[PDB]
DNA sequence: CAGCTAGGATATCACAATCCCGGTGCCGAGGCCGCTCAATTGGTCGTAGACAGCTCTAGCACCGCTTAAACGCACGTACGGATTCCGTACGTGCGTTTAAGCGGTGCTAGAGCTGTCTACGACCAATTGAGCGGCCTCGGCACCGGGATTGTGATATCCTAGCTGGCCAA
DNA sequence: TGGCCAGCTAGGATATCACAATCCCGGTGCCGAGGCCGCTCAATTGGTCGTAGACAGCTCTAGCACCGCTTAAACGCACGTACGGAATCCGTACGTGCGTTTAAGCGGTGCTAGAGCTGTCTACGACCAATTGAGCGGCCTCGGCACCGGGATTGTGATATCCTAGCTGG
């Protein structure tokens, strides 16, 4: 699978929702899409946090790796 | 002298919905209809044994009001109305 | 041609002091019945208790006053108290 | 006490006194009265006055008082010590009843003995079998002693 | 001439039979001897028991414009009273029924 | 002397009858005289050979 | 409405001890007397009401636990207008 | 057309039978119920009709107790929906079990 | 000087029967003794109320039988009226 | 002079007192007349149950390596039987303790 | 005559702690203790009121154990091990 | 350096403790005092026998024991593992004492 | 940077369900009736327990001393609860399928009442040996101090992943 | 200048070691289980005597069986929403440990209330024979209430009007 960045960023593309996707949304995208070991969901709560935190997603909904994201 | 165990059905599941409507049930999962027959018929074993034991020891073959009365009245659970 | 008795009839004259018109249904006669006998035996159960726990052997009006304040709760056993004392004394007085 | 119940009752009496019958203490003491009745017109006792004793208990009016007859008399519901068999004096007792109404309804009793309970049962053997006979005697025992 | 029969009911102003009363307590095996007394309390005390129910039951029944008490307004009756609701909390009225009330939280809002 | 009922002490001396000690009984409680009898009429406290003190006991009614 | 906001004498003495109200209690039949009289004839007699022979044991065991007994509103009035 | 969101008919259904007295369960296959139990502690036994019926009306106020309890259960446990998991407690705790 | 009675021999002779090499505190004798009466009771309880619903007037061992069927639970009822008959059976054969 | 004394409780080779259960019977007022085979049959009933749990607390006892009963013994004795716990449901046994278990879900994991 | 009160807080926070600790209880709130004073008080109330009932239907000034045993055998509840 | 333990370890521990111990676990002086204090209200200077006292506490500790097994029980199905006070209630509630 | 579009709440409108009201017949509440059995009255006999007098158990009070338990405060982990969020297990509302309910006649097990009589249990005195308290003593176990096994927690090491930098290729 | 590969650093997980708690062990000393005794009271023995109940014989009540229409209740299914549960995130309440404070328990003493047991004597209740009306079933009839059809009120669900923030285009 490519980096969970890019996983990341093709799944709130592939899921055109007006508030962006979720956390949720995004870890079932992933899972469906991609090759992923077990450690998907804590290797995506990470990569969600560092690309809020680099400024690549905007944070819509909640605090943290928990809510709703869209590319920046 | 022929009755098959098929009874414990016949307390339906619509039955059960307006048994738990009275109690004040808002909703009811689909596990509840097995456990709720599951548990009737473990309490009307425990009533009925002890009626029958009554009726065997006046030596009779049917099996009166009184004698389930008694056998509720020993369980802590006395009824009203039937003597 | 076995003669049962019960208590409607002293349950109608009850009901006739209380609702001077009101009706009981038969079904309803019945409860009081069964109603009646149940607190009949509780009492009577609970003093005969007392009279042997206490080495007696005669029921009297004081086993029975006990036995009401160990069975009724609170302000109901006050007040059963109360008219059990008051006819025992209008007993005596004649 | 009593004693304001008592007075009150003795000064309403007095403010309204009956036409046949009439009562009060006899002395200081306002639990000790004495009655006097006259016989009800259209009865077998008419004619003859009666007086009574009445000894008030100490919880008037939330008790009967000890009324009886000091006047021999022939009447069913009465013995022959003079003492009356009535529902308001045994058991219909209400504290919110005035004398007036006893003596009314002693009045009544006269006039309308009752033989279910009685007090002699061959007074009321006579009322229920012979009613002249028991007019008879009875206005010849008011005759006797009540004149 | 012997006497005129007064009932020992009528002596203690009750509705119950105070002999009857005695019967049952001397041939029910609860003691050797049965105090005077005793059945005179016991009746006094059954009566204003049934009394006490029945003015409640009454006041329901008429509360639901009818004037023939039936086990619904007994159980009714019952089951408000928190006295007689303790004292009969083991006890199932035939043809009662419960008394109506719902949880705050299954309301809608 | 002193007469004793089983309460009212003490009453009349050895002389009058069971009809007047019920008087006065009445006179002094209000408890009717021929309710309900006498235990220890027409009988008098000598002919019962009734003593000072002694213990009385006072139905129809 | 006892009545009233001024009980003149004649009203504000008892119907039973004819004495000034002390502490008077409303009876469920509109009845007014007073504590005294009230907690006399209550155990007195009859459990009845004096007056029209109302029954009063249900609402005088439900206003017992409570203590709720005691005519607070005219029992303030009285002592506004009577000592 | 017309159409009641989930949850009021069910509330109707509430009121109504908290309302009535009616006996809850079918005459006919709880007499079998019942004739089916006790077949097995004697045969051929017989049943007065005043005793079925007392046995039933036990057997339905016990019921609906018991659901009394597990619906209290079920709204401490933050929920609305019954589940066996709330009947099983209820028994547990009434010393049933 | 009051005698009082108890059931503490018989438990120990059972006691010696069962385990021959084992003791028993006080207060464990104490609560036998409590386990007893409480059993007793409830059994004669019991066959008194069937003794008074089929209008009789003398508790026997059918009686007797009944109310441990009623009492005791499954097992062990069937294996008290087991032993009972047996003790009944050979007391009346002498 | 007439024979030697042989107890009820002999006869039927028992060990509860047969003649001291006779007499608490008709001194217990439960019913005018007793049976000859009632206390028998009780007295065999009781010593039954008396066996049945001094048999259990011996066995809770030297599973613990002691040789005297205490109440402790009978405590764990009538809990893990099911049977004996279900008849006596209701009783407190002072000094008894609990029976020893903790839920899983608290258990560290 | 040696009247006391407040005798309630002698059951300690820690006494609390160390029967719930037998009950099979992991963490504990802090508002357990003054509704756990409460239920003790409640039952209390209630075995003592027919201890002492029981006790002055035999006209005597002590209160026994065989009193508390039948107060308490009344309730449901009864307790082995003292006669 | 300062040894501790993780929360919950020594509660498990002394659970293990009080579950094998039959000792009384309230204070016998202050729970006398209760007893004496409660019954001040029905009968004064009332004379207690130290075997009644001693029986009301293993009555009342008994019952407190029974309580908390129920207590923690809904505590548990509330999908928890601190009791709070409506875990009593319920439980209280269920078992029919209010 | 602004207007337009999407997401929200409040007020008003429509439909359905629980309601209620005056008429109508139908059966059980409730009343009288007369017989009979259980309550009453009047009388004897013996014994339960109310009371008074005496004993000595054990409940109470009180004090000083030891020390373990209770208290309260510091501190931080892990628990409860607040929030989002997703899937289907529920309720609602159709129509089709079924056996409960009723009124029907017919058939009799067995419930239930009487009247005979004898085997069984109450009641008793006189006979006596099991069970009791009193007394005594030693072996079981509570209590303590020394040495052991299991479980839990913390720390360290190793492995895997991620990010950054450098080099090569286009 | 961009992409790919390699290396280094950081984080997480797993394994091992240590520490503490309960545990397992004989030693040791206090005292209650348990046995011996001998006196006593409750159980046994044998005889009378009365009635409960078993056993039989008859009466008819209620339990029960098959039957065939007329619904209303059960059932199975379509559809979609609100509820349950899984997943994460934050703040603080509740556990642990420590030092200080408090009073329980112990055991030893001194005091009397009142528990509990004896004896005397009588008021009270059991019991029987006679008597009488309260309470019973049988009969009857009629008004309280179940059932129903035809309008009314309230609540729930849905739509339209007014309100804010965000995005794309100008
Ligand atoms: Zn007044
Ligand atoms: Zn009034």
């Amino acid at each position: 699978h490519p980096k969970y960045s890019d996983m990341i960023v093709a799944a709130i593309q592939a899921e055109k929702n007006r508030a962006g996707s979720s956390r949720q949304s995004i870890q079932k995208y992933i899972k469906s899409h991609y090759k992923v070991g077990e450690n998907a969901d804590s290797q995506i709560k990470l990569s969600i946090k560092r690309l809020v935190t680099t400024g690549v997603l905007c944070q819509t909904k909640g605090v943290g790796a928990s809510g709703s994201f869209r590319l920046a | 002298r022929k009755v098959l165990r098929d009874n414990i059905q016949g307390i339906t599941k619509p039955a059960i919905r307006r048994l738990a409507r009275r109690g004040g049930v808002k909703r009811i999962s689909g596990l509840i209809y097995e456990e709720t027959r599951g548990v009737l018929k473990v309490f009307l074993e425990n009533v009925i044994r002890d009626a029958v034991t009554y009726t065997e020891h006046a030596k009779r073959k049917t099996v009166t009001a009184m004698d389930v009365v008694y056998a509720l009245k020993r369980q802590g659970r006395t009824l009203y109305g039937f003597g | 041609r076995s003669r049962k008795e019960s208590y409607s009839v002293y349950v109608y004259k009850v009901l006739k002091q209380v609702h001077p018109d009101t009706g009981i249904s038969s079904k309803a006669m019945g409860i009081m019945n069964s109603f009646v006998n149940d607190i009949f035996e509780r009492i009577a159960g609970e003093a005969s208790r007392l009279a042997h726990y206490n080495k007696r052997s005669t029921i009297t009006s004081r086993e029975i006053q006990t036995a009401v304040r160990l069975l009724l709760p609170g302000e109901l056993a006050k007040h059963a108290v109360s008219e059990g004392t008051k006819a025992v004394t209008k007993y005596t007085s004649a | 006490m009593a004693l304001k119940r008592i007075n009150k009752e003795l000064s309403d009496l007095a403010r309204d006194p009956p036409a046949q019958s009439s009562a009060g203490p006899v002395g200081d003491d306002m639990f000790h009265w004495q009655a006097t009745i006259m016989g009800p017109n259209d009865s077998p006792y008419q004619g003859g006055v009666f007086f009574l004793t009445i000894h008030f208990p100490t919880d008037y009016p939330f008790k009967p008082p000890k009324v009886a007859f000091t006047t021999r008399i022939y009447h069913p519901n009465i013995n022959s010590n003079g003492s009356i068999c009535l529902d308001i004096l045994r058991s219909q007792w209400s504290p919110a009843l005035t004398i007036s109404k006893v003596l009314l309804s002693i009045s009544s009793l006269l006039s309308d003995p009752n033989p279910d309970d009685p007090l002699v049962p061959e007074i009321a053997r006579i009322y229920k079998t012979d009613r002249d006979k028991y007019n008879r005697i009875s206005r010849e025992w008011t005759q006797k002693y009540a004149m | 001439a012997r006497a005129k029969a007064c009932t020992r009911s009528s002596r203690a102003g009750l509705q119950f039979p105070v002999g009857r009363v005695h019967r049952l307590l001397r041939k029910g095996n609860y003691s050797e001897r049965v105090g005077a007394g005793a059945p005179v309390y016991l009746a006094a005390v059954l009566e204003y028991l049934t009394a006490e129910i029945l003015e409640l039951a009454g006041n329901a029944a008429r509360d639901n414009k009818k004037t023939r008490i039936i086990p619904r307004h007994l159980q009714l009756a019952i089951r408000n009273d928190e006295e007689l609701n303790k004292l009969l909390g083991r006890v199932t009225i035939a043809q009662g029924g419960v008394l109506p009330n719902i949880q705050a939280v299954l309301l809608p809002k | 002397m002193q007469i004793f009922v089983k309460t009212i002490t003490l009453e009349v001396e050895p002389s009058d009858t069971i009809e007047n000690v019920k008087a006065k009984i009445q006179d002094k409680e209000g408890i009717p005289p021929d309710q309900q009898r006498l235990i220890f009429d027409g009988r008098t406290l000598s002919d019962y050979n009734i003593q000072k003190e002694s213990t009385l006991h006072l139905l129809r009614g | 409405l006892p009545k009233d906001a001024i009980p003149s004498l004649s009203e504000c003495q008892c119907g039973i001890c004819m004495e000034i109200l002390v502490e008077p209690v409303t009876l469920p039949c509109n009845h007014t007397l007073c504590k005294p009289c009230f907690q006399s004839t209550v155990e007195k007699a009859s459990l009845c009401c004096p007056f029209c022979r109302r029954r009063v044991s249900s609402w005088t065991r439900y206003h017992t636990r409570r203590n709720s007994l005691v005519n607070v509103e005219l029992w303030t009035i009285i002592q506004k207008h009577y000592p | 057309p017309h159409r009641y969101r989930p949850g009021t008919v069910a509330l109707r259904e509430i009121r109504r039978y908290q309302k009535s007295t009616e006996l809850l369960i079918r005459k006919l296959p709880f007499q079998r119920l019942v004739r089916e139990i006790a077949q097995d502690f004697k045969t051929d036994l017989r049943f007065q009709s005043s005793a079925v019926m007392a046995l039933q009306e036990a057997s339905e106020a016990y019921l609906v107790g018991l659901f009394e309890d597990t619906n209290l259960s079920a709204i401490h446990a933050k929920r609305v929906t019954i589940m066996p998991k709330d009947i099983q407690l209820a028994r547990r705790i009434r010393g049933e079990r």
